[PDB]
RNA sequence: GGACUCCUUAACUUAAACUGAGGAGUCAAGUAGGUACAAACCGUACAAGGAUUAAUUAUGUCCAAAAAAAA
RNA sequence: GAGAAGGGAAA
RNA sequence: UCAGUUAGGAACGAUAGUUCACCGUCAGAUGUAAUACGUGAGCUGGGUUAAGAACGUCUGGAGACAGUUUGUUCCCUAUCUACCAUUUAAAAAAAAAAAA
RNA sequence: GGAGUCUAGCUUCAGUUGUUUGGUAUUGCAUGCCCUGAGUACGUAAGGAAAAGGGAAGGUUAACCGCUAUUUAAACACAA
RNA sequence: UGGAUGCGUUAAAAAAAAAAAAAAAAAAA
RNA sequence: UGGUUGAACAAAAA
RNA sequence: ACAGGAUCAAAUCUUCCUUGAGCGACUCGGCAGGCAAAAAAAAAAAAAA
């Protein structure tokens, strides 16, 4: 996962999300590209 | 940064307090930025 | 047997003497049949070791037990080289422990 | 100089009874 | 599953077995010093409540009395439609002497006035 | 020292008025052995 | 505290918050925020999007109130980019 | 001082099978063959309560090695006794005497008071 | 290998942008208190009763927790352990009432606190500092505690607070 | 109660003046007279856990197993270990199985205890201990503990107390290196602690500090494997060591998670003790068994 | 009790193994070349057999053990066998030293007298001592004392 | 002085608690409440005006039941005294009996057996 | 040849209860209140002395802690 | 509803 | 990189006053930082900052050098806080005499 | 309003609330090296794992004295 | 006929465990 | 919403 | 304590109810044991006459 102070949508198929890890984590998901995958 | 002069002033002070950095420091930036 | 202590070669490679300088025995109680490092101090005119041999400990002075109670101790501290998990050696002299745990016993005429 | 790391100083757990330890818990009955 | 479960699943392994030695509280609603089946209405509700309170599984219960009961019992027992201990709790079959006499064993207390047998007489 | 509370806003018991009952402690009388004889509980 | 003799006013205020030693630690990293008594996610700026009002000077309330408003959840977020606003 | 101090150190501590006496080993034997001699040669000692009780195992072997009449047990007693009246007196007065008595030859009696000069307990 | 315990976000729905963002409970969902299928049904709460004793003077107050928020409840409890409903309250004795209060395994926090929350206790010269304890365990091992705690440290600090504790 | 140099002769002719060593049966037969009639078997459950019991410590010897190894073993006595009472739910609360052993003088003995031993039918105990215990492990008030509880092999948790070595100094109590011999060292600190904690900024020294002190006396808690059981003596032989002095008491259980995992999970152990069946013969001494691969193999 | 305990377990130890023994032990002290025959591995079916000279024979009963010593190649090598092992197949006596002094060294003999109890070793000034007379620190001769007597 | 007084955590177990409607064994605070502050005139006078309501109430008790509610309400007042016991028992029989397995009498007796050896006359008894 | 707050400045790393200027306020040499806790901030119908009356100052109104939510 | 950033804990 | 209900651990030497380092062995597990660069009323005193004395260098000199050397008294019986040990009790010292 | 003993509750290394014919279940945990899986999966070859267990060193903490070593001792009463 | 120590031997399991020093409906001793 | 959940997912919503 | 109570009345061996939890449990009540002596690593080991 790349880990970010700041999401941004790379592509169409990028989404934002929310992550239930050791707290609540904002991040965004991607279809595309495994390297889309970012967490704030 | 450290209390003796970072500290803010409380509702009762009006805005100073005896050994105050923080007030100053802050009108400065707004003034003419750092 | 622990770092600094002088032990002869068992084996007919032509060293006489080395002193050990890897082991890894905070106290002094080196066992028989563990691996050390050495540093050659004498050897025969003809011996072709290296300066800094490893190899296995095969006899000891201090007594050392048996798992059926029985001790064993010997008049000297000696080791054999080791190289490519095999002794250097074609023959060690005297008798050694059963307990060495290297098929370099095979080498020796009595197996104690 | 070189000194061994001895983290076994820094345990938790399995610790073994002491007098102190006793007295401890009976001070916070 | 691969070769390692959930790390939640694993969890929930070691706490499933959790075992106390201990009634440690006072303040709980549970089976302890003086307890009295007669203030439940009914040999189930009495039985449900001490299970309950031990933390046992009504198919460990059945189990252990199948496994501990005579011969005859366990016939009876194979014999009864549907499962005895459920019958039980819900107050829908009376169970034998020996077989509350298994039951009082696994869950500890007992489940109707326990009678005491005294030899005395009066001249 | 002052603190996060009001120095001078916290009451203080005390008497509105003076007496003279104040240091009369409580002591035990001897009590009757035969409330029986009382009618109301004869 | 302890071994640190003096610190700074808000390393300070993070010490003696009464919550887990690990939402701590999100709050010291900054993923979450101490307020009014809670533990939260942080404020979302969204590029393009008004801020909360909350968030901006009383004369600038105005403006960032006249601009455009994202009232969805986080998967309908189109915003180019997000970042917790400080 | 302190009083308690003593049970405060004596706290799990072996009582010491020989109480020693002052000096060097070899001074210490010295004094208590010289005290059973002197012992022999009067029949009654008044010691401090810890002195009469260290010595009383010494005039017991020597008594016990007296009577056997061997030169081995004679040599020992040698080795144990100092003067000339004091062996006489117990080949020909002790032994006779102890002739059909066993084993315990002495007793020590406790004065139950404290010596003047330096509150001694007496014996 | 050992990691965090499933808190109540893991377990619904988390919407960052709301000031509430996630529901927080004491329990998971399947581990939340209930009354017995055949045992409910049969009671109903007064949620307040009160007794007046005036020759022993000790009068009590019997109060139903279910629903009530803590520190809501708690600043009222020490309001009447106190005694500052009477007219001859005085601050230098326990001049208030007894209290009960049941139903404490349903009293609510408002927030994230029951995920959140911690309760400290002092250790003299302990080299680890106070020892923590969560409001989960709490919880789990004694929810009177909950309510306990809050009303301790909104009772005065003086020497009188043991008494109205007791 | 006599001198000490009396003593000391007496404990060097102890040995002149031992009885006669008994004769050790090969099987033994039990009647109904030496079995308790509500002592049955039972079937545990999952949560079934059986009690444990009291020994004294006796010696330590050294034994050979089938292959030849020689093992260190710690000799413990069952002296007439009985149960006295069972504790309940509704009666007190808890489960628990009450166990007295040893025996001790009536005019040393205390006048409601000796009520509570003549209740219990039995002489008078010495020391008296419990046992937490499952519902189903309940053993019948009047039953004798024998070694037979424990199939050798088995592995034990065996909880006891260290023996005392006094007041003494940090370098004796913990091992503290102290300083060098020589090199100008100073008197006080040949065995001194050295430091005993950080500097103004703590401005304590922390609690469970290692300092002198008292040392020994602790409750300890170790694992043994059962190596041998007598049941004429009730002696059992425990691999290892145990602590304590020589004729204290001891507890001896079953080996409890990790260990009991590791270890007992297929030894089968009667529940919920040994119940012998009248009329049949069983061994006097049992052996733990022996090793599948030949320890002398290197 | 528990010591007399310990004896009568000691006692029928030996008596099991004795039974379970297939050899007799023979007479021999120290002086005595023997020869051990003694197990390696069961499993390999592996043989020792060690010839050397009696140097000491501890008596302790059931531990009790005898060291044999014997110089192989020019090396020594001494061995300590417990008497009661039941790995040893065999054992013999290949030459005797039976004599007086044989007797005396296996048998446990006691002091001549009583004067041991002087410990003159411990007859010493020590470092700071004062100076009484001319002994230096240590332990001090008895010479001067037996002249002066 | 201060009176040290806390209330622990515990070991109970209320997780998935079900609800019984059943009491719980014991009330959570059991240790001594010794006031650490001097009572007033009132405040004592109430504490030991016992001594006198609870014989009067037993001389007004005209029924078994309302002597043994007296009783039992003051239950909690110490020390009772032989001469309370007596005159608990003398209205009793006077009132004509009562059951002697009702817990408020078990109260009265597991009290006389108590103060037993301290009764003068123990025969009266 | 004083300190700090405020306004305007030179020097400093648009740093320092830093250094150096021009003016007001407090302290210095001024209590009791607020501002959490040892001068310099806020406020005073500023403290001769006594008392169980009263006032909207700053600033508050869930509890510690005085002060609103009838029907 | 606020450096509410003394402690509790409130819409 | 991120993450814990934070669980067990990381050996010795040559030259050297050294820290950090360089080199050698073992191992195949660089750890980093703080605690008055933790700790000298707990230890040492090698470097380093007095009196003597010498070399180089500067002055006319006495003298000197953020140059190099050799020699050179390291105190304190612990009152309080802290900690580790440690402790019969209602009584087994004395006294406790009311009611009117 | 008294005593003897065994104990409940409370306290304690780190820390969590995570469990509903046959019928779950004492494993929280964790340096390296060796053996089993296996020269297998994977790979053109070279090379080369995992799930689950077991052995041998080394070290740390604690206890213990049957053995070993060191150091020390002691040397006493069968027979009526 | 023995004692201490490690250079010897064993264990490294239990923590609701081992264990403890204050039974407590007693609210004015 | 589902013990589905170590750095993994499904349902619904707007 | 099977101690008290109910009944068209109990298998020998109580069908039930009461006994707030039959005083936490079991005992004792001329019970209980601080110091001395004599011993004594923690402990244990002497009946009185
Ligand atoms: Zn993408």
């Amino acid at each position: 996962m790349w880990h970010r102070g700041t999401l941004s949508l790379l592509c169409s198929s990028c989404r934002y999300v929310v992550r239930k890890w050791h707290v609540p984590i904002l991040g965004v998901d991607c279809n595309a590209n495994p390297r889309h995958k970012q967490a704030l | 940064n450290r209390n003796p002069s970072a500290r803010y002033p409380k509702k009762g002070n009006k805005g100073c307090r005896p050994v105050c950095r923080a007030m100053r420091k802050i009108r400065k930036r707004l003034r003419t930025g750092n | 047997l622990w770092r600094q202590s002088i032990v002869r070669c068992a084996d007919n490679t032509g060293v006489i003497k080395a002193c050990i300088i890897g082991i890894r025995n905070k106290y002094g109680t080196g066992k028989i049949g563990a691996r050390i490092r050495v540093s050659v101090r004498d050897k025969t005119p003809e011996c072709t070791a290296p300066k800094m041999p490893k190899g296995v400990i095969v006899r000891r002075r201090k007594e050392t037990r048996r798992k059926d109670g029985s001790y064993i101790k010997f008049d000297e501290n000696a080791f054999v080289i080791i190289q490519k998990n095999k002794a250097r050696g074609t023959k060690i002299k005297g008798p050694v422990p059963m307990e060495i745990r290297h098929n370099c016993k095979t080498l020796a005429r009595w197996i104690f | 100089r070189w000194r061994p790391k001895k983290s076994y100083k820094k345990r938790t757990m399995g610790l073994p009874s002491t007098k102190a330890r006793r007295r401890w818990a009976q001070m916070r009955r | 599953m691969g070769v390692l479960r959930s790390l939640y699943s694993r969890v929930s392994q070691r706490v499933w077995s959790t075992l106390h030695f201990r009634v440690g509280s006072r303040g709980q609603v549970r089976t302890n010093k003086g307890f009295k089946p007669t203030a439940f209405p009914h040999l189930g509700a009495a039985l449900f409540f001490a299970r309950m309170s031990k933390g046992l599984t009504r198919d460990s219960v059945e189990k252990f009395v199948r496994l501990n009961v005579s011969e005859a019992q366990r016939q009876e027992i194979k014999n009864w439609p549907g499962s005895v201990v459920r019958c039980i709790e819900n107050g829908a079959c009376i169970p034998s002497r020996e077989l509350q006499s298994r039951l009082e064993q696994v869950v500890g207390v007992p489940l109707t006035r326990r009678k005491k047998r005294a030899g005395n007489r009066r001249l | 020292g002052g603190g996060p509370g009001r120095a001078l806003c916290t009451p203080t018991f005390h008497g509105l008025s003076d007496g003279p009952y104040r240091r009369l402690k409580f002591s035990l009388k001897p009590i009757r052995h035969d409330y029986r004889d009382v009618l109301v509980s004869a | 505290a302890g071994h640190k003799h003096s610190e700074s006013v808000l390393q300070q205020f993070y010490n003696r918050l009464p919550v887990r030693k690990r939402f701590l630690k999100a709050i010291r990293k900054g993923t979450l925020i101490w307020d009014k008594g809670q533990v939260k996610i942080p404020p979302i700026a969204m590029q393009g999007y008004g801020l909360p009002n909350k968030l901006v000077l009383p004369h600038q309330k105005e403006f960032n109130n006249k601009l455009p408003k994202f009232k969805g959840k986080i998967n309908q977020l189109k915003a180019t980019r997000i970042w917790f606003q400080d | 001082g302190w009083s308690k101090v003593v049970n405060f150190l004596n706290k799990g501590v072996q009582r010491r099978p020989h109480r020693r006496l002052p000096g060097q080993p070899h001074h210490q034997w010295n004094m208590l063959k010289t005290q059973l001699d002197q012992l022999v040669r009067s029949d009654r000692l008044e010691l401090t309560l810890p002195r009469a009780h260290e010595l009383q195992q010494y005039a017991e072997e020597l008594v016990h090695f007296a009577k056997q009449n061997t030169p081995e047990s004679s040599l020992i007693v040698e080795s144990m006794i100092f003067t000339p009246a004091a062996r006489r007196k117990l080949f020909h007065e002790l032994c006779p005497l102890y002739a059909n008595r066993p084993f315990f030859y002495t007793r020590v009696v406790n004065q139950h008071r404290l010596r003047m000069r330096d509150a001694a307990p007496m014996a | 290998s050992q990691s965090y315990p499933k808190g109540s976000f893991h377990e619904g729905h988390i919407n960052p942008f709301a000031d509430v963002q996630w529901i927080s409970r004491p329990f998971m969902k399947r581990n939340m208190p209930r009354d017995h299928h055949p045992l409910a049904k049969q009671h109903t709460s007064l949620k307040a009763v009160t007794m007046l004793d005036e020759e022993s003077g000790n009068h009590w107050h019997v109060l139903d927790g279910k629903g009530r928020s803590v520190g809501g409840l708690a600043a009222q409890v020490v309001r009447l352990l106190q005694g500052k409903h009477r007219v001859d309250f005085t601050p230098r004795t326990a001049a208030g009432d007894s209290v009960i209060v049941v139903n404490a395994i349903h009293l609510k926090m408002a927030g994230h606190t029951w995920d959140t929350k911690v309760y400290k206790f002092d250790r003299k010269t302990h080299p680890a500092g106070p020892k923590i304890i969560t409001a989960k365990t709490i919880m789990a091992r004694n929810p009177a505690m909950i309510l306990n705690l809050a009303v301790k440290r909104m009772l005065p600090p003086n020497r009188l607070r043991p008494i109205m504790y007791r | 109660y006599d001198s000490r140099w009396v003593k000391r002769l007496d404990r060097l002719r102890e040995s002149k003046f031992y009885d006669p060593a008994p004769i050790i049966k090969e099987e033994e037969i039990l009647e109904a007279d030496k079995i308790h009639p509500l002592l049955k078997k039972v079937t545990p459950s999952w949560n079934s856990r059986r009690t444990g019991l009291l020994a004294y410590k006796i010696g330590m010897m050294s034994l050979w197993d089938g292959w030849g190894e020689r093992h260190a073993v710690t000799v413990c006595q069952v002296d007439r270990c009985v149960v006295m009472d069972q504790r309940t739910l509704d009666k007190d609360g808890y489960e628990a199985c009450v166990m007295g052993i040893g025996y001790k003088p009536i005019h040393k003995v205390t006048k409601p205890m000796l009520g509570v031993y003549i209740r219990s039918q039995i002489e008078p105990k010495s020391r008296i201990a419990e046992f937490k215990c499952s519902s189903d492990c309940l053993l019948p008030v009047g039953h004798e503990m024998s070694v037979r509880h424990f199939t050798p092999g088995q592995q034990v948790f065996v909880s006891g107390w260290s023996k005392d070595k006094g007041y003494l100094g940090v370098k004796k109590r913990w091992g503290f290196a102290g300083q060098n011999a020589s090199h100008g060292v100073e008197a006080k600190a040949h065995s001194s602690p050295g430091s005993i904690g950080q500097s103004k900024t703590v401005n304590v020294v922390w609690r469970f500090k290692k300092m002198a002190g008292h040392a020994g006396g602790d409750p300890r808690v170790v694992n043994c494997k059962v190596f041998r059981i007598e049941a004429q003596r009730n002696l059992i032989f425990l691999k290892g060591c145990v602590p304590g002095y020589k004729g204290s008491l001891i507890k001896i259980s079953d080996a409890r998670g990790k260990t009991h995992h590791r270890h007992n999970r297929h030894i089968p152990l009667h529940f919920p003790t040994f119940v012998p069946e009248p009329g049949v013969s069983y061994p006097v001494t049992l052996e733990c068994p022996d090793a599948e691969q030949d320890p002398f193999l290197y | 009790t528990c010591r007399q305990t310990m004896r009568h377990l000691q006692q029928i130890e030996i008596e099991r193994l004795d039974k379970q023994r297939n050899f007799q032990v023979p007479l021999f002290g120290p002086g005595d070349l023997m020869e051990v025959k003694y197990e390696l591995s069961r499993s390999q079916q592996t043989f020792a057999t060690f010839q050397g000279y009696c140097v000491e024979v501890r008596k302790k009963r059931l531990n009790s053990s005898f060291v044999l010593r014997n110089s192989y190649e020019g090396i020594g090598v001494e061995q300590r066998i417990p008497l009661y092992s039941p790995r040893i197949i065999s054992l013999k006596v290949v030459s005797s030293c039976a004599s007086p002094t044989q007797d005396f060294l296996l048998e446990r003999h006691k002091p001549l007298t009583r004067d041991y109890r002087y410990k003159w070793k411990y007859n010493f000034r020590g470092r700071w001592s004062r100076r009484i007379g001319k002994h230096k620190p240590g332990i001090r001769s008895v010479e001067k004392k037996i002249r002066q007597r | 002085f201060y009176y040290r007084f806390h209330k622990r955590i515990g070991k109970g177990n209320f997780n998935r608690y079900l609800e019984f409607y059943q009491k719980p064994r014991g009330i959570e605070n059991t240790l001594r409440l010794r006031y650490n502050y001097t009572p007033t005139f009132t405040a004592k006078k109430r504490s030991e005006m016992w001594k006198v309501n609870l014989v009067k109430k037993i001389a007004h008790a005209t029924d078994a039941k309302q002597v043994l509610d007296v009783w039992t309400y003051y239950r909690h007042r110490r020390t009772k005294r032989p001469y309370h016991y007596l005159l608990a028992l003398q209205r009793l029989v006077e009132v004509g009996g009562c059951d002697p397995t009702d817990f408020r009498f078990r109260l009265i007796a597991r009290g006389i057996y108590r103060t037993a050896k301290r009764f003068i006359n123990l025969p009266r008894v």
